[PDB]
Protein backbone atom coordinates (compact mmCIF):
# COMPACT_ATOMS: atom_id res chain seq x y z
CA UNK A 1 0.00 0.00 0.00
CA UNK A 2 1.69 3.21 -1.36
CA UNK A 3 1.21 6.51 0.89
CA UNK A 4 2.45 9.66 0.52
CA UNK A 5 3.45 12.20 3.20
CA UNK A 6 3.10 15.43 2.04
CA UNK A 7 2.70 19.12 4.05
CA UNK A 8 4.41 22.23 4.46
CA UNK A 9 8.48 22.40 5.06
CA UNK A 10 9.43 21.63 8.48
CA UNK A 11 5.40 20.59 9.73
CA UNK A 12 7.32 17.40 11.16
CA UNK A 13 6.46 15.14 8.38
CA UNK A 14 9.93 13.38 8.40
CA UNK A 15 10.07 13.93 12.47
CA UNK A 16 6.80 11.54 12.73
CA UNK A 17 7.58 8.77 10.33
CA UNK A 18 10.98 8.40 12.06
CA UNK A 19 9.72 8.92 15.57
CA UNK A 20 7.04 6.24 15.06
CA UNK A 21 9.19 3.80 13.20
CA UNK A 22 12.27 4.23 15.71
CA UNK A 23 11.32 6.88 18.52
CA UNK A 24 15.22 8.19 18.24
CA UNK A 25 13.98 11.81 16.98
CA UNK A 26 15.38 14.59 19.13
CA UNK A 27 13.55 17.72 18.93
CA UNK A 28 15.87 20.09 17.21
CA UNK A 29 19.10 18.26 16.75
CA UNK A 30 19.85 17.45 13.01
CA UNK A 31 18.13 19.50 10.45
CA UNK A 32 17.92 18.13 6.92
CA UNK A 33 15.70 19.31 4.22
CA UNK A 34 13.55 16.08 2.96
CA UNK A 35 13.90 15.89 -1.13
CA UNK A 36 12.40 12.28 -1.46
CA UNK A 37 12.58 9.03 0.15
CA UNK A 38 10.33 6.00 1.07
CA UNK A 39 10.59 3.90 4.69
CA UNK A 40 8.64 0.42 4.50
CA UNK A 41 6.92 -0.24 7.88
CA UNK A 42 3.82 -2.96 8.82
CA UNK A 43 0.94 -1.57 10.60
CA UNK A 44 -1.28 -3.68 12.79
CA UNK A 45 -4.57 -3.12 11.90
CA UNK A 46 -7.70 -2.91 14.30
CA UNK A 47 -8.26 -7.01 13.56
CA UNK A 48 -4.61 -7.46 14.47
CA UNK A 49 -3.80 -8.64 11.14
CA UNK A 50 -0.47 -6.59 9.67
CA UNK A 51 -0.44 -4.49 6.35
CA UNK A 52 3.01 -3.61 5.15
CA UNK A 53 2.72 0.03 3.93
CA UNK A 54 5.32 1.90 2.03
CA UNK A 55 5.41 5.29 3.58
CA UNK A 56 6.62 7.85 0.81
CA UNK A 57 8.13 11.05 2.59
CA UNK A 58 8.28 14.30 0.25
CA UNK A 59 10.03 17.18 -0.01
CA UNK A 60 8.02 19.78 2.02
CA UNK A 61 5.99 21.94 -0.18
CA UNK A 62 5.81 25.83 -0.24
CA UNK A 63 5.02 28.58 -1.92
CA UNK A 64 5.20 28.50 -5.70
CA UNK A 65 6.56 24.54 -4.81
CA UNK A 66 3.59 22.42 -5.32
CA UNK A 67 3.13 18.42 -4.87
CA UNK A 68 4.23 16.58 -7.91
CA UNK A 69 1.18 15.26 -9.80
CA UNK A 70 1.89 12.00 -10.28
CA UNK A 71 1.63 11.10 -6.71
CA UNK A 72 -1.87 11.37 -6.92
CA UNK A 73 -1.62 9.16 -10.13
CA UNK A 74 -0.73 6.29 -7.71
CA UNK A 75 -0.87 7.14 -3.73
CA UNK A 76 -3.14 4.37 -2.31
CA UNK A 77 -3.45 6.74 0.63
CA UNK A 78 -2.40 10.44 1.82
CA UNK A 79 -1.27 11.48 5.24
CA UNK A 80 -1.60 15.38 5.11
CA UNK A 81 0.47 17.01 8.11
CA UNK A 82 0.50 20.61 9.56
CA UNK A 83 1.72 22.10 12.60
CA UNK A 84 -0.47 23.62 14.39
CA UNK A 85 1.88 26.46 15.45
CA UNK A 86 1.44 27.51 11.79
CA UNK A 87 -1.75 28.89 10.02
CA UNK A 88 -0.61 28.33 6.95
CA UNK A 89 0.73 24.96 7.01
CA UNK A 90 -3.32 24.01 7.95
CA UNK A 91 -3.84 26.30 4.56
CA UNK A 92 -2.06 24.24 2.49
CA UNK A 93 -3.74 20.57 3.91
CA UNK A 94 -7.10 22.19 2.28
CA UNK A 95 -5.95 22.92 -0.88
CA UNK A 96 -4.01 19.71 -1.21
CA UNK A 97 -7.07 17.81 -0.07
CA UNK A 98 -9.00 19.52 -3.02
CA UNK A 99 -6.77 18.19 -4.86
CA UNK A 100 -7.02 15.12 -4.02
CA UNK A 101 -10.04 14.51 -5.08
CA UNK A 102 -9.77 16.15 -8.23
CA UNK A 103 -7.02 13.96 -9.58
CA UNK A 104 -8.96 10.67 -8.33
CA UNK A 105 -11.29 5.35 -2.69
CA UNK A 106 -8.34 6.58 -0.70
CA UNK A 107 -7.63 7.05 2.50
CA UNK A 108 -6.58 10.28 3.82
CA UNK A 109 -5.07 10.98 7.79
CA UNK A 110 -4.76 14.56 8.31
CA UNK A 111 -2.28 15.37 11.47
CA UNK A 112 -1.79 18.46 13.32
CA UNK A 113 2.13 18.55 14.62
CA UNK A 114 3.74 20.20 17.37
CA UNK A 115 0.83 20.64 19.93
CA UNK A 116 3.54 21.08 22.95
CA UNK A 117 3.84 24.17 21.37
CA UNK A 118 0.37 24.94 22.72
CA UNK A 119 0.92 28.88 23.99
CA UNK A 120 2.48 29.11 20.56
CA UNK A 121 -0.58 27.63 18.87
CA UNK A 122 -1.67 29.60 15.80
CA UNK A 123 -4.01 26.76 14.43
CA UNK A 124 -7.59 26.68 16.66
CA UNK A 125 -8.64 23.30 17.44
CA UNK A 126 -12.31 23.60 16.96
CA UNK A 127 -12.05 25.56 13.78
CA UNK A 128 -9.61 22.27 12.41
CA UNK A 129 -12.16 19.46 14.09
CA UNK A 130 -15.03 21.28 12.06
CA UNK A 131 -12.84 21.09 8.79
CA UNK A 132 -11.79 17.70 9.42
CA UNK A 133 -15.67 16.92 10.21
CA UNK A 134 -16.88 18.81 6.81
CA UNK A 135 -14.40 17.34 4.37
CA UNK A 136 -15.28 13.78 6.21
CA UNK A 137 -11.70 12.70 6.81
CA UNK A 138 -9.69 11.83 10.01
CA UNK A 139 -8.00 14.31 12.25
CA UNK A 140 -5.53 14.11 15.10
CA UNK A 141 -3.84 17.00 16.99
CA UNK A 142 -0.42 15.16 17.63
CA UNK A 143 3.16 16.14 18.62
CA UNK A 144 6.22 14.16 17.93
CA UNK A 145 7.97 14.55 21.66
CA UNK A 146 5.38 12.32 22.41
CA UNK A 147 5.14 9.15 20.38
CA UNK A 148 1.78 7.70 21.56
CA UNK A 149 0.30 10.67 20.02
CA UNK A 150 1.04 9.31 16.65
CA UNK A 151 -0.11 5.72 16.63
CA UNK A 152 -3.88 6.30 16.64
CA UNK A 153 -3.97 7.98 13.21
CA UNK A 154 -1.61 5.63 11.57
CA UNK A 155 -3.31 2.49 12.54
CA UNK A 156 -6.55 3.77 11.41
CA UNK A 157 -4.81 4.38 7.88
CA UNK A 158 -3.93 0.62 8.05
CA UNK A 159 -6.77 -0.50 8.79
CA UNK A 160 -8.55 1.42 5.74
CA UNK A 161 -5.69 -0.12 3.24
CA UNK B 1 10.75 6.04 -34.38
CA UNK B 2 8.14 4.15 -32.80
CA UNK B 3 10.51 2.10 -30.09
CA UNK B 4 11.52 4.55 -27.94
CA UNK B 5 8.89 7.22 -28.55
CA UNK B 6 6.13 4.25 -27.33
CA UNK B 7 8.83 3.28 -24.76
CA UNK B 8 9.75 6.42 -23.15
CA UNK B 9 5.50 7.27 -23.43
CA UNK B 10 4.90 4.30 -20.85
CA UNK B 11 7.75 4.75 -19.35
CA UNK B 12 6.22 8.48 -17.74
CA UNK B 13 2.93 7.49 -18.01
CA UNK B 14 1.99 7.00 -13.72
CA UNK B 15 -1.34 4.81 -14.61
CA UNK B 16 0.76 2.41 -16.06
CA UNK B 17 1.93 -0.77 -14.02
CA UNK B 18 5.02 -0.01 -12.56
CA UNK B 19 5.89 -3.83 -13.96
CA UNK B 20 4.99 -2.58 -17.22
CA UNK B 21 6.86 0.40 -17.27
CA UNK B 22 10.05 -1.42 -15.72
CA UNK B 23 9.95 -3.78 -18.56
CA UNK B 24 10.29 -0.15 -21.12
CA UNK B 25 12.32 1.63 -19.21
CA UNK B 26 15.27 -1.40 -19.28
CA UNK B 27 14.38 -1.41 -23.09
CA UNK B 28 15.88 2.71 -23.54
CA UNK B 29 18.80 1.81 -21.05
CA UNK B 30 19.89 -0.74 -23.14
CA UNK B 31 18.85 1.39 -26.51
CA UNK B 32 20.14 5.00 -25.66
CA UNK B 33 22.97 7.09 -25.42
CA UNK B 34 24.35 7.49 -22.28
CA UNK B 35 24.51 11.54 -22.45
CA UNK B 36 20.63 10.85 -23.37
CA UNK B 37 19.90 8.59 -20.95
CA UNK B 38 21.42 11.09 -18.22
CA UNK B 39 19.42 14.01 -18.88
CA UNK B 40 16.46 11.83 -19.21
CA UNK B 41 17.49 9.96 -15.47
CA UNK B 42 18.20 14.29 -14.40
CA UNK B 43 14.33 15.11 -15.62
CA UNK B 44 12.59 12.35 -14.35
CA UNK B 45 14.83 10.76 -11.28
CA UNK B 46 10.88 10.87 -9.21
CA UNK B 47 9.68 8.46 -11.04
CA UNK B 48 12.27 6.17 -12.53
CA UNK B 49 13.26 5.35 -8.49
CA UNK B 50 9.78 4.63 -8.47
CA UNK B 51 9.31 2.09 -10.78
CA UNK B 52 12.76 0.66 -9.12
CA UNK B 53 11.77 0.60 -5.92
CA UNK B 54 8.42 -0.98 -6.25
CA UNK B 55 9.86 -3.28 -8.78
CA UNK B 56 12.53 -4.42 -6.06
CA UNK B 57 10.32 -4.79 -3.41
CA UNK B 58 7.95 -6.88 -5.84
CA UNK B 59 11.04 -9.36 -6.34
CA UNK B 60 12.40 -9.49 -2.80
CA UNK B 61 8.78 -10.71 -1.69
CA UNK B 62 8.50 -12.83 -4.88
CA UNK B 63 11.89 -14.88 -4.11
CA UNK B 64 10.34 -15.02 -0.55
CA UNK B 65 7.56 -17.39 -2.63
CA UNK B 66 8.72 -18.88 -4.85
CA UNK B 67 12.53 -19.25 -3.97
CA UNK B 68 15.36 -18.71 -6.00
CA UNK B 69 15.05 -19.69 -9.54
CA UNK B 70 16.88 -19.11 -12.49
CA UNK B 71 14.01 -16.42 -13.76
CA UNK B 72 14.23 -14.58 -10.66
CA UNK B 73 17.92 -14.07 -10.52
CA UNK B 74 17.42 -13.04 -14.53
CA UNK B 75 14.89 -10.33 -12.99
CA UNK B 76 17.07 -9.48 -9.75
CA UNK B 77 20.29 -8.55 -12.20
CA UNK B 78 18.28 -6.31 -14.58
CA UNK B 79 16.80 -4.47 -11.44
CA UNK B 80 20.29 -3.86 -9.93
CA UNK B 81 21.42 -3.05 -13.58
CA UNK B 82 18.72 0.15 -13.17
CA UNK B 83 19.93 0.79 -9.85
CA UNK B 84 23.59 1.02 -10.78
CA UNK B 85 22.38 3.69 -13.46
CA UNK B 86 20.55 5.50 -10.60
CA UNK B 87 23.68 5.27 -8.71
CA UNK B 88 25.52 6.91 -11.34
CA UNK B 89 23.33 9.18 -13.00
CA UNK B 90 22.43 11.23 -10.03
CA UNK B 91 24.87 11.57 -8.01
CA UNK B 92 24.31 15.12 -6.76
CA UNK B 93 20.86 14.22 -5.51
CA UNK B 94 22.04 11.38 -3.82
CA UNK B 95 24.58 13.26 -2.09
CA UNK B 96 22.19 15.78 -0.97
CA UNK B 97 19.95 12.57 0.70
CA UNK B 98 17.62 12.38 -2.10
CA UNK B 99 16.17 8.23 -1.00
CA UNK B 100 18.85 8.03 1.56
CA UNK B 101 17.04 5.64 3.38
CA UNK B 102 15.35 3.28 0.97
CA UNK B 103 19.19 3.26 -0.89
CA UNK B 104 20.37 2.61 2.61
CA UNK B 105 18.07 -0.38 3.25
CA UNK B 106 18.09 -1.43 -0.38
CA UNK B 107 21.92 -1.62 0.02
CA UNK B 108 21.52 -3.62 3.48
CA UNK B 109 19.69 -5.97 2.01
CA UNK B 110 22.14 -7.23 -0.45
CA UNK B 111 24.93 -6.59 2.35
CA UNK B 112 23.30 -9.18 4.88
CA UNK B 113 25.79 -11.95 5.53
CA UNK B 114 23.20 -14.43 5.29
CA UNK B 115 23.14 -14.00 1.41
CA UNK B 116 25.14 -16.06 -1.14
CA UNK B 117 28.65 -14.41 -1.69
CA UNK B 118 27.44 -12.99 -5.19
CA UNK B 119 25.09 -10.71 -4.28
CA UNK B 120 27.37 -9.97 -1.01
CA UNK B 121 30.02 -8.71 -3.31
CA UNK B 122 27.04 -7.24 -5.20
CA UNK B 123 26.38 -5.00 -2.37
CA UNK B 124 29.75 -3.92 -1.77
CA UNK B 125 30.00 -2.76 -5.22
CA UNK B 126 27.14 -0.82 -5.04
CA UNK B 127 27.60 0.65 -1.57
CA UNK B 128 30.83 2.25 -2.69
CA UNK B 129 29.14 3.98 -5.62
CA UNK B 130 26.61 5.19 -3.17
CA UNK B 131 29.24 6.41 -1.03
CA UNK B 132 31.42 8.25 -3.34
CA UNK B 133 28.37 10.03 -4.31
CA UNK B 134 27.33 10.67 -0.76
CA UNK B 135 30.97 11.88 0.41
CA UNK B 136 30.88 13.99 3.46
CA UNK B 137 27.25 14.48 3.39
CA UNK B 138 26.99 10.77 4.37
CA UNK B 139 25.76 9.75 8.24
CA UNK B 140 28.21 8.03 10.62
CA UNK B 141 26.56 4.53 10.15
CA UNK B 142 27.57 4.65 6.17
CA UNK B 143 30.95 4.83 7.67
CA UNK B 144 30.85 1.99 10.10
CA UNK B 145 29.70 -0.44 7.32
CA UNK B 146 32.72 0.73 5.49
CA UNK B 147 34.74 -0.48 8.24
CA UNK B 148 32.68 -3.36 8.82
CA UNK B 149 32.37 -4.68 4.95
CA UNK B 150 35.60 -6.85 5.94
CA UNK B 151 34.76 -9.60 8.31
CA UNK B 152 37.37 -10.44 10.73
CA UNK B 153 38.96 -7.00 11.06
CA UNK B 154 39.20 -5.40 14.71
CA UNK B 155 35.59 -4.44 16.40
CA UNK B 156 34.78 -1.16 14.91
CA UNK B 157 33.70 1.48 17.54
CA UNK B 158 30.96 3.92 16.92
CA UNK B 159 29.46 6.79 19.38
CA UNK B 160 26.90 4.10 20.97
CA UNK B 161 29.76 1.62 21.36
CA UNK B 162 31.06 -1.25 19.52
CA UNK B 163 29.65 -2.57 16.61
CA UNK B 164 30.08 -5.07 13.39
CA UNK B 165 28.13 -5.52 10.10
CA UNK B 166 25.57 -7.64 11.22
CA UNK B 167 24.71 -5.37 14.30
CA UNK B 168 24.52 -2.11 11.68
CA UNK B 169 21.96 -4.21 9.81
CA UNK B 170 19.77 -6.02 12.67
CA UNK B 171 20.06 -4.29 15.67
CA UNK B 172 5.28 -3.78 19.70
CA UNK B 173 1.91 -2.87 17.88
CA UNK B 174 3.93 -0.62 14.52
CA UNK B 175 7.23 -1.66 13.71
CA UNK B 176 9.85 -1.08 10.31
CA UNK B 177 10.78 -3.55 8.13
CA UNK B 178 13.50 -5.89 9.16
CA UNK B 179 16.24 -6.50 6.70
CA UNK B 180 16.17 -9.94 5.70
CA UNK B 181 18.90 -11.53 2.97
CA UNK B 182 17.64 -11.23 -0.19
CA UNK B 183 18.99 -14.58 -1.73
CA UNK B 184 20.00 -16.73 0.89
CA UNK B 185 23.32 -19.08 1.18
CA UNK B 186 22.35 -22.72 0.82
CA UNK B 187 25.35 -24.86 2.46
CA UNK B 188 37.94 -14.98 4.59
CA UNK B 189 39.57 -11.92 5.26
CA UNK B 190 42.27 -11.96 2.18
CA UNK B 191 39.25 -12.59 0.20
CA UNK B 192 36.76 -9.23 1.09
CA UNK B 193 39.93 -7.60 1.24
CA UNK B 194 40.35 -8.27 -2.18
CA UNK B 195 36.80 -7.21 -3.12
CA UNK B 196 36.79 -3.83 -1.75
CA UNK B 197 40.73 -3.38 -3.26
CA UNK B 198 39.01 -4.63 -6.72
CA UNK B 199 35.99 -2.42 -6.80
CA UNK B 200 37.68 0.93 -5.15
CA UNK B 201 40.02 -0.03 -8.41
CA UNK B 202 37.61 -0.08 -10.72
CA UNK B 203 35.54 3.08 -9.47
CA UNK B 204 39.28 5.04 -9.93
CA UNK B 205 39.55 4.15 -13.73
CA UNK B 206 35.32 4.22 -13.96
CA UNK B 207 34.40 6.45 -16.76
CA UNK B 208 31.76 8.72 -17.47
CA UNK B 209 32.16 10.96 -14.22
CA UNK B 210 29.36 13.61 -14.19
CA UNK B 211 30.82 16.95 -15.61
CA UNK B 212 31.17 18.34 -12.24
CA UNK B 213 33.25 15.66 -11.65
CA UNK B 214 32.71 15.31 -7.78
CA UNK B 215 33.37 11.92 -8.63
CA UNK B 216 37.23 12.41 -7.72
CA UNK B 217 36.45 14.29 -4.75
CA UNK B 218 34.11 11.34 -3.21
CA UNK B 219 36.68 8.77 -4.11
CA UNK B 220 39.12 10.13 -1.78
CA UNK B 221 36.90 10.96 0.65
CA UNK B 222 36.49 6.80 -0.14
CA UNK B 223 39.94 6.32 0.59
CA UNK B 224 40.54 8.34 3.38
CA UNK B 225 38.18 5.86 5.38
CA UNK B 226 40.43 2.91 3.74
CA UNK B 227 43.06 4.87 4.96
CA UNK B 228 41.72 5.08 8.67
CA UNK B 229 39.98 1.63 8.86
CA UNK B 230 41.55 -1.00 6.35
CA UNK B 231 45.52 0.50 5.53
CA UNK B 232 47.26 0.25 9.30
CA UNK B 233 45.88 -3.54 9.17
CA UNK B 234 47.88 -3.91 5.97
CA UNK B 235 51.70 -4.84 5.70
N1 LIG C 1 8.85 20.66 19.66
C1 LIG C 1 8.59 19.93 18.57
N2 LIG C 1 9.38 19.99 17.53
C2 LIG C 1 8.99 19.20 16.51
C3 LIG C 1 7.88 18.37 16.46
N3 LIG C 1 7.82 17.73 15.26
C4 LIG C 1 8.85 18.15 14.59
N4 LIG C 1 9.60 19.05 15.30
C5 LIG C 1 10.81 19.71 14.84
O1 LIG C 1 10.54 20.37 13.64
C6 LIG C 1 11.69 20.36 12.78
C7 LIG C 1 11.32 19.86 11.40
O2 LIG C 1 11.17 18.46 11.40
P1 LIG C 1 11.37 17.57 10.01
O3 LIG C 1 10.83 16.22 10.38
O4 LIG C 1 12.76 17.74 9.49
O5 LIG C 1 10.31 18.39 9.09
P2 LIG C 1 9.93 18.02 7.49
O6 LIG C 1 8.50 18.51 7.34
O7 LIG C 1 10.27 16.58 7.25
N5 LIG C 1 11.02 19.00 6.68
P3 LIG C 1 10.77 19.35 4.94
O8 LIG C 1 9.27 19.63 4.81
O9 LIG C 1 11.68 20.57 4.74
O10 LIG C 1 11.21 18.08 4.21
C8 LIG C 1 12.76 19.55 13.51
O11 LIG C 1 13.63 20.46 14.14
C9 LIG C 1 11.96 18.74 14.53
O12 LIG C 1 12.74 18.40 15.64
C10 LIG C 1 7.02 18.30 17.60
O13 LIG C 1 6.01 17.64 17.75
N6 LIG C 1 7.48 19.14 18.62
MG1 LIG D 1 10.91 15.72 5.15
Amino acid sequence: CKVVVCGLLSVGKTAILEQLLYGNHTIGMEDCETMEDVYMASVETDRGVKEQLHLYDTRGLQEGVELPKHYFSFADGFVLVYSVNNLESFQRVELLKKEIDKFKEVAIVVLGNKIDLSEQRQVDAEVAQQWAKSEKVRLWEVTVTDRKTLIEPFTLLASKL
Amino acid sequence: HGDVKKSTQKVLDPKKDVLTRLKHLRALLDNVDANDLKQFFETNYSQIYFIFYENFIALENSLKLKGNNKSQREELDSILFLFEKILQFLPERIFFRWHYQSIGSTLKKLLHTGNSIKIRCEGIRLFLLWLQALQTNCAEEQVLIFACLVPGFPAVMSSRGPCTLETLINPVKIYPEEITPLLPAISQTCFFLQILLKYMVIQAASLEWKNKENQDTGFKFLFTLFRKYYLPHLF
